[PDB]
């Protein structure tokens, strides 16, 4: 099912990217769980302003291939996010939060770590975790 | 889980 769609290039999950925040270490079940919450209470804390705030949750499609990780907007299609995989630490489901997924990933330039929230809309967080397991599996093996 | 190919 969604193995051979990662494969194929197949595999999209309908998604909200919450957006990514520094994190302290490469892996980490409590390391995605604090970024998670992190996010949703900057966007909580401001809630009610009017304006353009740094940070707001944007709805999007998540597609999950062997090279990469790739958020376009549903709304502009813009590719928003173009994650190679050879570049990421560490990805995950969220104990208290059922439907959210993220990733962590090194960033060479700022030389620092870095977490990327989601919340699934139609699915559960572990689906994506396991799609995006396939395809670290994917890169791993021919390499 | 899972783990990433990078490190």
């Amino acid at each position: 099912t969604d193995e051979e769609g990662v494969r194929t290039g197949k595999c999209s999950f309908p998604v909200k990217y919450l957006g990514h925040v520094e994190v302290d270490e490469s892996r980490g079940m409590h390391i995605c769980e604090d970024a998670v919450k992190r996010l949703k209470a900057e966007r909580k804390f401001f809630k009610g302003f009017f304006g353009k705030t740094g940070k707001k949750a944007v709805k999007a499609v998540l597609w999950v291939s062997a090279d990469g990780l790739r958020v376009v907007d549903e709304k502009t299609k813009d590719l928003i996010v173009d994650q190679t995989i050879e570049k990421v630490s560490f990805c995950a489901p969220d104990r208290n939060f059922d439907r959210a997924f993220s990733y962590i990933c090194r960033d060479g330039t700022t030389r620092r770590w870095i977490c990327h929230c989601f919340m699934a809309v139609k699915d559960t967080g572990e689906r994506l975790s396991h799609a995006v397991g396939c395809a670290f599996a994917a890169c791993l093996e021919r390499k | 889980a899972y783990i990433g190919p990078y490190l």
